[PDB]
């Protein structure tokens, strides 16, 4: 986790300062947006690949996984392991208030963690805000069923 | 044990809700409202005037509540239970003193009631103020009640908090094909108006409104503001350099080439192209008919005696939307609660007795004109005898209006349905989950999803957990734990206050400057347009922190858009935190160790500069930390106790965090359905439908919030043993499975109170 | 993707949101044809290649004056060298302006006269003059973009947003004879009947073949032909 | 204000059309709450 | 280190200030240009101070087109409304001391023309309740004349002041 | 054009003068404009054939490409580039 | 699939409070360790968790 | 660099502000215009601080320091001499600066 934050903090302050090459995704800061989503994502999964791996026999929630029962594996990987990138409406947590998501961070807040990530799982507890982030993305998918 | 840091933090909470209740909402404004607003309102129309007669004239000196003479209240004033068991309404009379004056050449007094009026449970003016204990077991009623509403006619009845859009503030919206939009509402006394700006066309931009018929090409409207010089104009709304000249030149060109001057073809066009003229002494016909339209009709608040302030506002109106129409982004949604104000009942009955006092002013000066009419014998009274009988329109009126929820008015003309609901009553926690609950008016329709879904900005000033899953989501919302609505304090003693800091009139200003740094806003009017921010902010800071206006109005820098603005006008949500000055907190050990064991109470660190109030815009503009460990000294602000984010309802869940937010969601729905054992007086109190229960407990796992709100005392539930396995088979999908003999010794055994009511009527016969 | 463009076919309405269209030009190469057909059809590069647009009055004479810039026309690619942008220039005189004179010198300057409620001439020419940078030089009065993406494995092709079809059909540099285009009811005002039921079975079964489950490919064939 | 008496209590074609008008009169009926069993066989 | 003394001097009439937006900074050695020839029109207060501007016929006067409309070949006319707003003073520096004298009353100058409302009339020709902004007008129109000499020179400004300390 | 007249400093519009000469002068002022107005916004392959383009060039080394464009029956469109000058050619 | 570990963790802290008499403390951010409802167990001769 | 940028032109200001007041010193005639405080308790006078700094007083145990002004470069500014609605209109001639005074703790 920590090996997949300054990477982007090293992309991060190239962003306004510095040049690199952008996709043909159009215009810059969705440039690196796409690659802040993929690299988060790719970190995520392989955080939560090995801990199922070495997980230990005869458990419930793998068996239970494993057949009819209920979930997926994605699904128990999140309770132990690590969850990530919370996402609504196609994109990262648009701000709420001026260029920033929480008055809890720092102006111009481009930084992991401080929009829509949360390094822990359910086992271990919740960030303060790595809450309202999670609140955003249940009551968006509960009233979009509704 | 020593005192640390981390533990007086927590202290800080139960120090805090003792003074002020759970509930403030209802309470404290109709404490404002039986004594500020009842002595304004009477001052309005203190007089009663009528044509006839060589001369009459009636004064209202005084008006009050309840109280006169040597008598501290009424004799026996009806407890709130007897009044709910026989059906009467819970109200105190309404002591009125007038001057009469006949053609006896008489002046005198007396004190009359003109009529009841209801009032709301744990006020000042009740019977429950201040009492403790046995006078409560004398009274025959509960001490845990929460109280805060209105019981009338039988049964009782909660009026709601309702929430309302911003109240005369400039707001922009962007839209695709046709163009750009600022909306713009206000209300002065009788009338409430709104004016539309817009751009149909090629940037040229137009007026809208409901007074003047066709939209008018502004630039026209700018000169009859009272500007000539043109160019002056262009270097106002548009100034120095970039893009913004040749958008607006494009109207400024073809405004001035078939109609140009400020003066006479400024009044006469809008004059001409005016609407209708209302019949009555219309005839002042001339430029000067658009002279009391170019201050009245004049689409805001500002008006006075000048054309100078009004024209720049406008010009300044004018500044924002054509800075969005060259580039997208740039504008202000309305969505979160910055832009969102809302307002308690303590104005709403204001409005509604308002109402009911000029329809009988008029009817009691036609009731004194028939025997005006009539040919001798002048008559000294009946003005009080025959208007007492006359009387109780206000009550049967309130009475009526309140039980409804549909009030009717006359002045403002809006017609209200949904206000009141009543009290539902199951658990302890229904009861005050009910209240502390905010409604909402209007905004269209079902299909939008803007106003729905959760906004970042909602953290700390509202709950984030509560909510009613069904037709209606994220439309009624709930406050936190610790939350303050702000009242409206004064005008006046700002602006020259302001001016002593440095800021100068209007006026005298040289009006082209986009140039120098910020200006100052009060309530969205540009006034002083000073330079230097820094001293301007921290000196005014310091200046509410420490001797002088605490709370509300105050001030926040805007970096993009170029001002300062501070903000008087209240109506709104407050949240205590601590000030850390320099590199550490301002409290410091041995302070809250004061406080905890024999004295210093709360408020008194407003006194001293630690906590206060953060508000409005200016919760962004600042910077808040999590914990004293977390502290890096560029931080303006730390917060005390981070789990104050969950409502009230919300903090019955153990181990919040650890789960998602669809499951503590529906908790929020069910845990209110729950059955519990109510108050204490229940067993005297008979109600329509109750459902009761045998032998409670509390729950193995408590919460710090549970114990504030006085939960566990009145729990509702059966705490037992379980077992995790798969057995039965009659169990499977969401099913569970019981045992006998743990059940004939009975569990969770309740109790169905109904009731029925009938009544022995008389005919004419 | 979903339900709503479900909405769109059922409905068979007129317009529609985002109609790309599908095309093949002639074979898979970078160079070209490419960006050859890419800057061909779309919109106006008037306004782009402008170089500077001069406002000049001497003496009795009017003047609009508008020199073009040669780089731009070399690097971006569109076939022609002055006098059929000054064609164009004057389809728009024909369009929403006045038939009256144009000028050719050098560097591509193009000069306009005007001469005939006082003083119109001033307030004629400040009309004139802003709407000039707008009228399209080449391509057609469709398309919105147009985008060149990787077509199959290694293969390159365009896909073009806009209500044109045929006559980026008819387009030279293109071949027409296998394409696609969506909102099916303008397919039957080119192809007609048949042709469009094929298309529309052919829509209704791949977007609901994404998201999940089955239809089957019997119950939607009835679904087309008792509407076509 | 409306007084409307005809041409309306043959409309109302959605909002407890699915209630009201085909839903009113069924008879021989019978509502009540689930719960699961292993023995009975289906059908 | 030093002293710089300042005074307040007394009422003396008091003093109204003249400001105006049209004429720029000329940037030269002396950027500022003097208006003449004065005939300012007075009343009581909310006064709307009138100012008269001669008019060059050398330059750029376009003579054929006055005598078809206005026939004005004269003095331009500007006006203004004043407005006031306390504690502002006026300062002068006379040797090592500093002396201050209180502005009062404040105006604006922006001009406007009567051969515009008379040439508008002259085209287009062939009780109780009332307040506030026409009560301003109405009255105005009214009691406005006055015919003020506009004579400028200086000696005992100061003395007047001086002696007063 | 946006220009301004001092003294009542309003605008300058263009105005038609009598017989032949254009003017432009304030509205309700007197005045009148001489002078000009203006305003302004804002390699491996080789072949051998003949060089057209001509300084002292004459060149004999040229470049060129193949690609198949328009119709199937359309034939061979050729581009030819210049060793010396560097100049893009193109013809059928 | 409900997904809530905060109920599972319930059990031990109320099973812990019961053999110690006392009411045990929870609530969100923080609250009553897991770990020493362990030791509070094992002690007494019960497994660790549950 | 909110503190960095202000205090930056107050030495500065605190400077220009004193030449411009010294450089029309004798009898030619030059104007400038004041700001202050309502109420006027009472006295003290302007004079540059130790180290070359600036400071405004009044007498009587009082600090009040300001200085600088909004931007100037537009106003054609001079004060008439008006008397008892008789004609008087006195022209003392042009004007110079302008200041304000804000007080302090
Ligand atoms: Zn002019």
């Amino acid at each position: 986790v920590e090996i997949a934050y300054h990477k982007c903090d090293e992309l991060i302050t190239l962003f306004n300062k510095g040049e690199l090459e952008t996709q043909p995704g159009c215009n810059e800061e969705q440039t690196l947006e796409a690659k802040i989503g993929g690299l988060l994502s790719k970190v995520r999964e392989e955080v939560g690949d090995v801990c199922i791996n070495e997980l230990d026999n005869w458990n419930a929630p793998l068996i239970m996984a494993t057949c009819g029962s209920k979930g997926s594996t994605l699904n128990v990987s999140q309770m132990v392991a690590v969850v990530g990138q919370q996402i609504i409406s196609g994109n990262r947590v648009p701000d709420g208030f001026q260029d920033r998501s929480l008055p809890h961070f720092p102006k111009n807040s481009k930084t992991p963690q401080s929009k829509g990530f949360v390094r822990n799982s359910f086992f271990s507890g919740l960030s303060p805000p790595e809450f309202l982030f999670h609140a955003i993305s249940g009551r968006e998918g509960l009233v979009d069923t509704a | 044990d020593e005192i640390n840091t981390a533990q007086d933090k927590w202290h800080l909470l139960p120090a805090f809700l003792k003074v002020k209740g759970l509930v403030k909402q209802h309470l404290d404004s109709f404490n404002y409202f039986v004594d500020t607003d009842l002595k304004k309102i009477i001052k309005a129309n203190q007089l009663i005037l009528s044509d006839v007669d060589p001369e009459f004239y009636l004064k209202y000196v005084d008006i009050r509540v309840g109280k006169k003479s040597s008598s501290s209240t009424k004799d026996y004033l009806t407890p709130p239970h007897e009044c709910r068991l026989r059906d009467m309404t819970y109200s105190a009379p309404i002591y009125v003193d007038i001057e009469y004056t006949r053609g006896r050449n008489i002046i005198m007094h007396k004190d009359v009631e003109i009529g009841r009026m209801p009032i709301m449970l744990r006020s000042n003016k009740c019977i429950l103020y201040d009492a403790d204990e046995s006078k409560m077991a004398k009274l025959n009623e509960c001490p845990l009640d929460p109280g805060g509403y209105f019981i009338v006619n039988g049964t009782e009845k909660v009026i709601l908090v309702q929430e309302q859009l911003s109240k005369n503030r400039i707001i922009v919206e962007a839209d695709e094909k046709k163009g750009i939009v600022q909306a713009s509402v206000t209300s002065s006394t009788h009338e409430r108006k709104s004016k539309t700006y817009v751009i149909t066309k090629n940037g040229k931009i137009y007026l809208k409104h409901n007074s003047i018929a066709e939209e008018i090409p502004i630039a026209i409207v700018l000169k009859a503001c009272g500007i000539l010089s043109d160019l002056e104009i262009m270097q106002l709304v548009c100034g120095n350099d970039s893009s913004y000249q040749d958008i607006f030149a494009v109207n400024l060109e073809e405004s001035s080439k078939l109609d140009i001057y400020t003066q006479q073809q400024a009044l006469e066009y809008i004059g001409a192209k005016v609407k209708t003229m209302r019949r009555q002494k219309l005839t002042i016909l001339q430029e000067g008919i658009e002279a009391i339209a170019t201050t009245v009709i004049a689409h805001l608040t500002v008006e006075a005696l000048d054309f100078r302030e009004k024209a720049l506002y406008i010009a300044m109106m004018t500044r924002r939307v054509v800075m969005a129409m060259y580039n997208p982004k740039m504008i202000d949604d309305r969505d979160y609660v910055g832009n969102k104000r809302l307002e308690l009942a303590g104005q709403l009955i204001s409005l509604l007795f308002e109402d009911l006092f000029k329809k009988f002013n008029n009817d009691f000066k036609l009731s004194i004109d028939k025997v005006l009419k009539k040919p001798n014998r002048a008559m000294e009274y009946d003005a009080l005898l025959s208007i007492n009988v006359h009387s109780n329109n206000i009550t049967s009126g309130l009475n009526r209006a309140i039980s409804t929820g549909n009030w009717s008015l006359k002045r403002f003309k809006m017609e209200r349905a949904g206000v009141t609901h009543v009290l539902s009553r199951l658990s302890y926690i229904s009861a005050l989950g009910m209240m502390t609950r905010i409604s909402s008016q209007f905004e269209k329709s079902r299909k939008v999803s803007g106003p729905r879904a959760l906004q970042p900005s909602q953290f700390g000033m509202l709950c984030t957990a509560d909510t009613p899953e069904g037709e209606a989501c994220g439309l009624v919302k709930n406050l936190a734990l610790m939350t303050h609505i702000t009242t409206d304090d004064e005008e006046e003693p700002i602006k020259k206050l302001c001016y002593v800091l440095g800021v100068e009139d209007i006026t005298l200003i040289d009006s082209a400057s986009l140039h120098l740094n910020y200006g100052v806003y009060l309530n969205g009017t540009l006034i002083g347009s000073i330079r230097f921010p820094t001293k301007f902010v921290t000196q005014f800071r310091h200046l509410r922190r420490t001797g002088k206006v605490s709370e509300f109005i105050s001030i926040y820098s805007n970096s993009h858009q170029m001002a300062v603005h501070i903000a008087t006008d209240g109506g709104r949500i407050c949240r205590p935190l601590i000030i850390v000055s320099d590199g550490q907190s301002r409290v410091k050990d041995i302070h809250l160790r004061k406080l905890l064991d024999g004295e210093l109470d709360f408020d008194d660190f407003l006194k001293l500069g630690l906590v206060e109030y953060l508000d409005v815009n200016e919760e962004n503009d600042s910077y808040i930390a999590l914990y004293e460990k977390d502290i890096v000294p560029s931080m303006t602000h730390l917060e005390i106790e981070p789990f104050t984010i969950l409502g009230a309802v919300a903090g019955l869940i153990p181990y919040p965090h650890h789960n998602q937010s669809p499951r503590n969601t529906y908790q929020c729905a069910m845990g209110k359905q729950a059955i519990g054992a109510i108050a204490y007086n229940q067993f005297k109190r008979i109600d329509t439908l109750l459902y009761l229960m045998t032998y409670p407990q509390q729950p193995m796992v408590k919460t710090k919030t549970i114990e504030l709100i006085d939960y566990d005392k009145l729990p509702a539930g059966q705490n037992a043993t379980v077992a995790v396995m798969s057995y039965s088979g009659y169990d499977i999908e969401d099913a569970l499975v019981l045992n006998k003999s743990s059940i004939d010794r009975g569990f969770g055994r309740c109790e169905t109170r109904r009731k029925t009511t009938t009544v022995l009527k008389r005919y004419a016969n | 993707l979903g339900v709503p463009r479900i909405k769109e076919i059922i409905n068979a309405s007129k317009v529609i949101s985002t109609p790309i269209i599908n095309a093949v030009l002639v074979n898979d190469n970078d160079e070209r044809a490419a960006r050859v057909v890419k800057g061909r059809v779309e919109k106006t590069l008037l306004s782009d290649v402008a170089f500077y647009v001069q406002d000049v009055y001497k003496d009795n004479l009017s003047f609009i004056q508008v020199r073009i810039d040669l780089g731009t026309i070399d690097k971006l690619q569109l076939e022609l060298t002055i006098e059929d942008i000054a064609v164009a220039i004057t389809r728009a005189s024909k369009l929403k302006i006045q038939a009256s004179d144009v000028n050719i010198i050098g560097k591509d300057r193009i000069a306009i006269n005007v001469f005939p409620s006082e003083n119109d001439v001033f307030y004629r020419m400040q009309q004139l003059r802003r709407a000039l940078p707008d009228v399209v030089v080449k391509g057609l009065p469709d398309i919105s973009r147009a985008v060149i993406n990787i077509r199959d494995d290694g293969k390159r092709e365009l896909l073009v947003e806009g209500y044109g079809l045929r006559d980026v059909m008819c387009t030279d540099g293109v071949i027409g004879s296998r394409t696609t285009t969506n909102h099916v009811l303008e397919v039957f005002s080119v192809l007609g009947i048949e042709a469009a039921r094929y298309s529309i079975i052919r829509e209704i079964n791949y977007t609901m073949s994404n998201h999940g489950m089955s239809v089957d490919p019997r119950h939607i064939q009835l679904l087309g032909d008792v509407m076509t | 204000k409306p007084i409307r008496g005809f041409c309306q209590r043959l409309k109302g074609k959605q909002g407890r059309f699915r209630g009201n008008l085909s839903g009113k009169r069924v008879d021989f009926s019978g509502r009540t709450v689930i719960s699961p069993d292993p023995n009975l066989s289906i059908d | 280190i030093e002293e710089f003394p300042l005074k307040i001097s007394g009422e003396e009439e008091s003093l109204h200030v003249f400001q105006y937006a049209n004429r720029p900074r000329l940037v030269g050695r002396k950027p500022a240009e003097h208006p003449f020839i004065s005939a300012a029109r007075y009343k009581p207060k909310s006064h709307l101070w009138e100012i008269d501007i001669p008019l060059d016929e050398q330059a750029f006067y376009n003579k054929d087109k006055a005598e078809s409309e206005w026939n004005g070949v004269n003095v331009q006319t500007l006006k203004g409304v004043g407005v006031e707003n306390n504690g502002q003073y006026a300062a002068f520096v006379k040797d090592m001391q500093v002396y201050l004298v209180p502005i009062e009353r404040v105006a604006q100058l922006k001009p406007f023309f009567k051969y515009i409302d008379d040439a508008n009339v002259t085209r287009k020709q062939e009780q109780n309740r009332l307040t506030g902004s026409l009560l301003a007008h109405k009255v105005a129109d009214e009691e406005a004349n006055i015919e003020l000499t506009w004579a400028e020179g200086t000696f005992e400004q100061f003395k007047d002041t001086i002696v007063k300390e | 054009m946006l220009s301004f007249c001092p003294s009542c400093n309003n605008m300058l519009l263009i105005t038609s003068g009598d017989s032949g000469v254009y003017t432009l002068a304030c509205r309700s002022c007197p005045y009148e404009f001489p002078i000009e107005g203006i305003e302004i916004y804002d390699n491996v392959d080789q072949t051998k054939t003949q060089c057209p383009n001509y300084d002292t060039c004459g060149g004999e080394s040229a470049y060129f490409f193949q690609l198949q464009i328009r119709s199937a029956d359309e034939p061979m469109t050729t581009f030819y580039k210049c060793v010396n000058c560097g100049h893009r050619w193109k013809e059928n | 699939s409900r997904m809530t570990v905060g109920k599972m963790i319930e059990l031990i802290s109320g099973k812990a409070g019961v053999l110690n008499g006392t009411l045990e403390y929870g609530t969100c951010f923080g609250g009553s360790k897991l770990e020493d409802m362990s030791k509070i167990l094992v002690d007494q001769g019960f497994n660790y968790s549950g | 660099k909110e503190a960095a940028a202000e205090l930056e032109l107050l030495n500065a200001d605190h400077q220009h502000i004193l030449r411009k007041l010294k450089k029309m010193n004798n009898k030619p005639e030059r104007f400038m215009v004041f700001q202050l405080p309502t109420r006027l308790p009472a006295v003290g006078s302007i004079r540059v601080h130790k180290s070359g700094k600036l400071s405004v007083k009044i007498g009587n145990v009082v600090m009040d320091i300001g200085k600088g002004a909004e931007t100037t470069f537009l106003q054609d500014v001079i004060a008439l001499s008006i008397a008892d609605d008789a004609s008087s209109a006195e022209l003392l001639g042009r004007v110079d600066g302008k200041i304000v005074v804000t007080p302090q703790i």
